[PDB]
């Protein structure tokens, strides 16, 4: 009975290597018949239509990380100050904060001691304002010594929290700036666009992300190697200048994507991070920026990212969470999903 | 007699295995159509 | 023959429902990685021990959840992961296939058979961490798990639902009592009635490859493998399936036994599931205590074994037996481990090498051993043919001390060291032999009942087992009687009594002294 | 002002809640597990104030399933637990939760299982003696009111039905009630309880709280605490004599040490805890007797390695006040309760406490015990007759002293249908003392097992 | 596209690459020393993926002379060592370099020595004795024949001359190839046994793989795994009976301890390693016959400070289907080889596979051992005159088996002068029935001492005095 | 390559050196002397162990 038992396992284990071998061939050769029908840019085309009506048939979901809680809360209150500034301040004068907030940053990075006795959480405010004035009273801007005497008289859970936010508040100053003269989309577009090249030329953006290296010789190669062209926004390449310039212990094209992740947000968007396979429509793009922000509710925009493996759909990642409508990923299932 | 059942069953299933594979053969192109036809989303002929 | 229709069939079915549409998934990239452990950063939504696939087939259990990332256990394939490759929660915590078509199969800790046998159908499936049975959804131990070994059923009987420890030096003879048990439970299979029918389900953790094909070879000589399932994690497979071997298994006879079966669970060995635990938890950086075990490896074992529970009436009165097993260092009983396991179960047989190389096999220390069900697990013949062995072998380990004086011994005393010989001889059984419960009975009362003072202690056993076929041969009424009453009457002791006379006047001792009166 | 969870590593818990809604220590937090094979509802011992809004806890169940983010919400006090006289005849777990009857007493009064031991000003200076009725306790161990009592036995010795003798003493005599707390209980055993006590019909008399084996180390650690505050509501509110019973007091010190262990704690000597001494007086400085009323505590003892120098239970016998050894060779020989009189020992047998007379009385009665025990080899190997005249008019006599120690239980009477009863301390004393002076060696020894004082004695003796 | 080094504390490396460049677990990195004294060319192996690309490797060579920021090339494979009939005759390292010729085998096909197990499916059970004409190992032992064997015990008890024993009678006249692998071992034994291969004609069919104990942890934690694949290459691609020795394994473990910390793993207990059951069970459970395809595996186990609880045996235990424990105790008594009895075991020592006259001779010796253990210390205080008749009987008789279970062995010629001896599997067995049975027991203890079979016994009594 | 154990209990007995036959061992052995001290001495230290 056992010699019979194994007898028909062994038939089965032929019958299973058999079908094995037949799906294997039989996926390879639609593997290749896909390539073959989707090198027609109609094909694509077809596919991107077909992915945004399961789309749009979706339905609709609902759901910095590492700052701690009173770091959060002092960045929110140092953001709620700088805001209310800014009103006023208006562009030339925001120029010349953002200026200011870069360099006091700066200081406060290289002084460690300083740094230090200003960071650690007390509970009164009188002390530090008192040694801000003392420090640097006259020096700056009053509209600069007010987000300052914000910023100190609030608690940080690591010194390091207060000079990231004083950066964020430059940045916050240079993006209200470029708000107003009302070109925002295209320093979107060109922060992402050099966070893309950053990404994709990691020399350089390990060139810069060396801190030891004076900051000056680093802007200077960065204005004179990638954003010193004639086609680049001035606003977008003084944002990349300066968070290069206050760069410390960060990767340069993380940094990049942080401004262009930021910019987005002042609006209150959402990038999402679309890989399609080829070039988008103008009809195409709307619809898709449409979908998405129907499934995700708030406003979303939406970043090219072109790419032949795709081979079509689109591979759409939006906050943590990714809609994989590529046909490379439909052929990686079918072969897997084998017996 | 098991031992020798095993390796004669062996032998005899392995030859019309292999005959089964080239039978098998011509029913390919149906089946990778239909498969790319389900993947595309839209039926294909070739 | 192998006809082409099926071939084609299953692919045509195959890509004819190939409907992958495209869904919203939770993403995450590994950050490191390094000895199977590997860490995640986003995920955000991911639950404590849920199941996450990583990229190329492979699996992995989220155990840290932090504020940066997931520490996540790597089942399988650990270097295939790499930095930067995205991983996605499959939404579910651990999970295996349960049905009545995992017996005869060897699966691993995920339930996906290894012994290359096809596929298994599943009834459905079951939660590794699904709680035990509360304190009132059970009912008393009370019927017997019959192992086949005197010792066992004589001295520390195993109840259904009981969690009995056998824990022994290595080579002490335990894997050999946990396969002579499921062994035993070949007649109630055969039976049919699923209120006497034993599902087996043994749980090899780190055991080299051909052990378990040595194991599962022993199981097919009896035709053990029709009612037993192999749960095999073998000492190549990663720490992942070490640790949760057990719980897989355990999951899979609690499918049985919440249908209203009996299934017995041998854990060989638990000691090796606490080893691939801690090894997991450093990797972790968890804090280490004694023995540099984590805080929870008491709360691992303890909440394996609970879920082994006699079920009452209301839940369909079924049981799981667990019969853990632990290899203990020196006889050191006082370790970690053992402490533990010995504090969780109910009773425990400790197996020991001086016994073994003395010839008592299988080498029980009658004087240590207990089980805490007691009489409760044993039939009425047996509770009362073996009520006297234990103060017997107590008198006798006391008098060892006086074998050549026996001249000086008074004659009560002589007696008892005499009886005790007999008895010791009686309890040895050969490997792969386990026997019935009547004969078992019927060997006792040939011991107890100073039937073997006329047979030199040489012949006991063959003696012994001589008897036992001579009754089967010709007087299997006896057997009747007890197996279909439960209970020796008196008219049937008085048959078994001229029997054996009858037999030792028939009987030739190896030396050719009579053993008759 | 309901906090989330940050970090979950195994039972340990961090949660972040707003700047200024930090649960104190010891708090109960609950979070929601919505998965739905492990749904449930996670009760949170708040352990540490980590620093900047963060808390560590110890989970008392299982985290399997818990997602990061999910709402905390602090409950304002620490566990706490039903009391009242609703609590007895049913069974509780770690965190008061009903068992038998899911729902029951949450309408009962509440206490916290964190408080403080009597004021010292309030302990009752004066050592005193429990009158349990038994002759063998009361004569040569006796128990001490308000005091520890480790309990040894192996399986089958009559452990459980000394249990329910003691539950059926002080519910009749003192009008007490008791309280089982099983720590690190078997759920087996516990549901073999459950239905022993309710067949022996005091259930009725007992409240049961189970922290099992299969729960993390938080409910097996805090079990006992929830126990000890319903006894000590019996005690201080109802004005009862309460009976605690602990099993196992170590196995509440191991989940101490686990605990310890999983939240980051250096071991000290032998990998226990390092606050282990300071943790088993927390428990048992709460046992005490105070405005004339007590919790007396039965516990059973694990010995690691039988090391009685190992931490743990040197930790546990600076507290015991007496000790009962169940032996299996009193309970082969029939003899109940199967206590061991040698062995066993206690603290307050000293004349200073029970007196001048029941002292000469416990100890000629050790005395010769102990010889008949040295005899009991010889006449075992060598037979009685190898004795001489006075060994075997001492061996007599010895006899008959050890089956009087045995007595009819009122746990018995389910068993066997006699009553049990209940010996007056001075008759015990002066039947003893007339034992040991020979004054009815004349008898046969069948006359002394399972009676009451001399009146049962004598009766029996004519029934023979 | 190449890394640089950041960090070096002694052989663990760390190397920063480009982003996507990280090369993948396993994978073997080449740097370049080129200071004049020390200068070579370091081979690391990826150990850990750090994150931030940073990887963290192992060193298979000494790391004195690395600088830090050097150019670290990524070879984008595993270590990879020569395989086929050509590394028969020939040493190589645990890198692959052939050593006796330098250059040789570049040439040859090339395996990865990180491998997979095979399937459970593939493994057949082996019940088959391998006679070796030692008593003690024949009788109370006995190896299988494409089976795994240990020989444990503490420093310098005689695994390693066992180990060349066993060489001698089992290699010499072996069908198929063999395998050695000196696994963190003497050097001067590595030459000795090369030697002795290669005089005794037996070399041109063996594969040396050696890695020193004076050599990294690195190399002796791959030395193994290098040897291992040459011969699961043997056993899987050529198809012939192979015999791999392998001396001593529990190095490989020892090894990855002094590492393990280093690469930032918590210790476990005893100071091991947390992944120690592991490691050892991936590279064990490659050592395995299959189902057609035979591997005989003889391994010398050391036991650290004796200790066999030790974790690194302990989890090694679980992996054999023989061992022959080598005994402290056995040693000092001048009892060669010292093998104890009573703790040594075998899988196939049961009357199904060795008969049952062996079972129950093997049986009655190890009964009357564990009696005379029992009795020894009663001897040592209270003296023999004490004992009842029986147990003065049993006492002789255990004295002489103990004594006749030594043997003068072929190995061990140079630490006696004496030429060593064989004995055939049936005149063991009847030699032992006939002590249990007391044949022997006039005869002195002292003729039973490193002799052969029942007819050296004879003429050593003759020396004796005795008949 | 072998070792000279020594002990104390030895030392003071009189045996000096105090080297524990028993255990010490040269790994070596009779390539280690010349003929004539291999021929006297062949099986020296086993004959001391028993
Ligand atoms: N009752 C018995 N009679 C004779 N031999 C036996 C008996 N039980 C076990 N043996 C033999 O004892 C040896 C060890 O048995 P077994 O492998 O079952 O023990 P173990 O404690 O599980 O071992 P390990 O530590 O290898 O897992 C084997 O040779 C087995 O055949
Ligand atoms: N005084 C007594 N009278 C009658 N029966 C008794 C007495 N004491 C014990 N027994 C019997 O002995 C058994 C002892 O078991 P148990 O009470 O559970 O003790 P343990 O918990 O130590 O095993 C009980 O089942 C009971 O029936
Ligand atoms: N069979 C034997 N006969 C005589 N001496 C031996 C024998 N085996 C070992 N020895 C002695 O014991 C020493 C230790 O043996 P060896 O195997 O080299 O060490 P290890 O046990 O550490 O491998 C040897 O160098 C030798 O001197
Ligand atoms: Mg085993
Ligand atoms: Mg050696």
């Amino acid at each position: 009975a056992q010699g019979a038992q194994q007898i028909q396992l062994m038939r089965q284990q032929l019958i299973r290597q058999l079908r094995t071998g037949l799906g294997a061939e039989a996926v390879n050769k639609a593997a290749e018949i896909v390539r073959a029908h989707v090198a027609d840019p109609q094909a694509q085309s077809a596919t991107v239509d077909r992915f945004l009506s399961e789309l749009e048939q979706m339905a609709p979901s609902s759901v910095t990380s590492r700052l701690r809680a009173a770091s959060r809360q002092s960045l929110a209150a140092l953001v709620e100050k700088f805001d209310s500034v800014a009103g006023g301040l208006d562009a030339d004068g925001l120029t010349n904060l953002a200026d200011e907030l870069a360099s006091v940053a700066k200081l406060l990075l290289s002084e460690t001691a300083l740094n230090k006795h200003l960071a650690e959480p007390t509970d009164d405010s009188a002390p530090k304002v008192r040694l801000l004035e003392r420090l640097l009273s006259d020096k700056v801007s009053a509209t600069t010594l007010d987000l300052l005497r914000t910023a100190v008289s609030n608690r940080w859970s690591t010194e390091s929290n207060l000079i990231d936010a004083v950066e964020h508040t430059a940045r916050l100053a240079l993006l209200k700036r470029a708000e107003i003269a009302g070109e925002v989309d295209e320093v979107e577009e060109q922060l992402f666009r050099f966070g893309r090249v950053l990404d994709a030329e990691p020399r350089l953006s390990a060139l810069l992300s060396d801190y030891t290296t004076p900051a000056e010789g680093r802007v200077a190669l960065l204005d004179k190697a990638l954003t010193g062209r004639p086609g680049v926004n001035q606003t977008a390449a003084a944002l990349l200048s300066q968070t290069v310039g206050l760069l410390r212990g960060e990767r340069a094209d993380e940094a990049v994507i942080d401004l262009a992740e930021l910019a987005v947000s002042r609006r209150g968007e959402v990038v999402a991070h679309v890989s399609a396979a080829a070039e988008l429509s103008d009809a195409q793009r709307t619809r898709l920026t449409e979908v998405l922000s129907r499934i995700y509710g708030r406003p979303v925009s939406v970043q090219l990212h072109v790419d032949p493996e795709l081979l079509g759909g689109l591979s759409i990642t939006v906050g943590d969470e990714v809609i994989d409508g590529s046909i490379a990923s439909r052929l990686a299932a079918a072969q897997t999903g084998l017996p | 007699e098991v031992a020798q059942t095993l390796t004669q069953a062996d032998q005899q299933l392995s030859a019309q295995g292999d005959q089964v594979r080239s039978g098998l053969e011509s029913s390919v192109d149906g089946l990778s159509a239909k498969l790319a036809s389900r993947i595309l989303g839209v039926d294909v002929n070739s | 023959t192998i006809s082409a229709a099926d071939i084609e069939g299953a692919i045509e079915d195959y890509v004819s429902s190939f409907s992958a549409d495209t869904e919203r998934e939770e993403i995450g990239t590994v950050i490191d990685a390094g000895d199977g452990i590997a860490h995640v950063e986003g995920l955000p939504s991911v639950m404590t021990q849920e199941l996450l696939e990583f990229p190329g087939g492979v699996l992995g259990v989220a155990l840290n959840l932090d504020e940066h990332s997931v520490g996540a256990v790597i089942l399988g394939e650990f270097e295939k992961i790499e930095e930067g490759q995205q991983v996605k929660r499959t939404g579910e915590v651990l999970s295996v296939p349960v049905g009545d078509a995992f017996l005869g199969r060897v699966v691993n800790p995920l339930g996906q058979p290894i012994d290359g046998q096809g596929d298994i159908a599943a009834e459905t499936r079951r939660a590794l961490e699904l709680q035990a049975p509360s304190v009132v959804q059970r009912q008393s131990v009370s019927e017997p798990l019959q192992t086949g070994i005197k010792a066992i059923d004589a001295m520390t009987p195993i109840g259904r639902g009981q969690r009995q420890l056998i824990i022994g030096d290595r080579k002490t003879g335990k894997t050999a009592v946990c396969v002579d048990t499921i062994l035993n439970q070949r007649e109630a299979w055969l039976t049919g009635d699923p209120k006497q029918q034993v599902r087996c389900v043994y749980v090899a953790i780190g055991q080299k490859g051909t052990t378990i094909a040595s194991v599962k070879r022993a199981l097919e000589e009896g035709g053990a493998m029709e009612y037993t399932t192999i749960v095999a994690a073998p000492a190549s497979d990663a720490a992942g399936f070490k640790w949760l071997a057990p719980y897989t298994g355990s999951a899979i006879g609690q499918h049985w036994m919440y249908n209203g079966k009996h299934v017995l669970i041998v854990f060989d060995d638990l000691s090796k599931q606490a080893d691939a635990y801690r090894a997991i938890s450093l990797l972790l950086r968890r804090p280490p205590g004694r023995e540099a075990f984590p805080g929870d490896v008491f709360y691992l074992h303890s909440r394996l074994l609970e879920r082994c529970a006699k079920l009452s009436d209301e839940l369909g009165g079924g049981s799981m037996t667990g019969l853990p097993i632990i290899e203990t260092k020196a006889n050191d009983i006082s370790a970690f481990i053992p402490t533990n396991v010995i504090s969780i179960t109910d009773g425990q047989c400790f197996l020991e090498s001086d016994l073994f190389n003395q010839g008592v096999r299988p080498a029980i220390n009658v004087g240590v051993s207990v089980s805490r069900v007691g009489g409760a697990a044993q039939i009425k013949a047996m509770k009362e043919v073996a009520g006297s062995l234990r103060l017997d072998l107590s008198q006798y380990r006391e008098l060892e001390a006086f074998a050549a004086f026996a001249s000086d011994l008074d004659a009560a005393s002589k007696a008892q060291l005499d009886r005790g010989a007999r008895l010791v001889e009686l309890l040895k059984q050969p490997q792969y032999s386990p026997l019935a419960v009547e004969e078992q009975v019927v060997a006792i009362f040939l011991g107890t009942q100073g039937h073997l003072d006329s047979v030199p202690v040489e012949d006991v056993q063959r003696f012994e087992s001589e008897l036992l076929e001579h009754v089967k041969a010709s007087h299997s009424d006896i057997f009747d009687g007890i197996r279909e009453t439960k209970k020796l009457s008196e008219e049937a002791e008085e048959k078994l009594v001229s029997v054996i006379n009858e037999f030792k006047k028939g009987f030739q001792a190896s030396d050719g002294s009579s053993v008759v009166v | 002002t309901a906090g989330r969870v940050v970090r979950i590593t195994g039972p340990v818990v961090d949660v972040e809640f707003p700047r200024g809604s930090v649960p104190e220590l010891f708090n109960a937090l609950h979070a929601e597990i919505t998965f739905g094979a492990l749904a449930k509802t996670l009760t949170l011992e708040v352990a540490q104030h980590l620093g900047d809004s963060l808390v560590r806890c110890i989970s008392m169940q299982p985290t399997d399933g818990l997602v990061r983010g999910v709402e905390v919400t602090d409950t304002g006090a620490s566990i706490s637990v039903p009391v009242g006289d609703g609590v007895k005849g049913h069974v509780f777990n770690a965190l008061g939760d009903c068992l038998d009857d899911p729902g029951y007493g949450k309408d009962f009064e509440h206490w916290s299982i964190h408080r403080k031991p009597p004021a010292f000003s309030d302990l009752e200076p004066r050592t005193e003696m429990l009158e349990t009725g038994l002759k063998v306790v009361d004569l040569l161990t006796p128990y001490v009111r308000g005091g520890k009592i480790a309990l040894f036995g192996g399986a089958g010795v009559g452990k459980t039905v000394l249990i329910q003798e003691m539950i059926n003493r002080i519910a009749r005599n003192f009008g007490g009630t008791s309280v089982f707390a099983g720590v690190g209980e078997r759920t087996r055993e516990g549901n073999d309880l459950w239905v022993e006590l309710a067949d022996a019909n005091v259930l009725k008399d007992t409240a049961l709280v189970f922290g099992q084996m299969d729960e993390p180390p938080g409910t097996r650690m805090r079990v006992a605490l929830s126990a000890l505050t319903m006894a000590e509501f019996f005690r201080d509110e109802q004005g009862q004599d309460v009976l605690l019973f602990i099993d196992n007091i170590f196995r509440f010190t191991q989940a101490g040490s686990e605990v310890s262990t999983l939240l980051g704690r250096m071991p000290s000597a032998v990998g226990y805890q390092p606050t282990l001494a300071d943790e088993m007086g927390e428990l048992q400085e709460r046992i005490t007797s105070t405005r004339g009323r007590s919790i007396t505590s039965m516990q059973a003892v694990y010995v690691p390695a039988d090391d009685y120098t190992d931490p743990a239970p040197a930790t546990t016998f600076a507290h015991l006040d007496a000790t009962t050894e169940l032996s299996r060779a009193v309970f082969s020989k029939g003899i109940f309760p199967a206590v061991d009189p040698l062995a066993s020992s206690s603290t307050i047998l000293d004349p200073a406490i029970v007196g001048d007379e029941h002292y000469r009385v416990a100890q000629e009665v050790i005395r010769i015990l102990q010889r008949y025990k040295d005899l009991q080899d010889i006449i075992a190997i060598l037979g009685i007759d190898e004795l001489s005249e006075e060994d075997k008019q001492l061996v007599n006599r010895a006899r008959r002293i050890e089956r009087f120690l045995s007595q009819n239980m009122m746990a018995a009477e389910q068993f066997t249908g006699q009553p049990g009863s209940t010996v007056p301390l001075k008759e015990t004393i002066e039947a003893f003392d007339k034992l040991t002076k020979g004054e009815f060696d004349h008898l046969p020894e069948q006359a002394f097992f399972l009676i009451g004082g001399l009146d049962d004695l004598a009766k029996k003796a004519e029934s023979l």
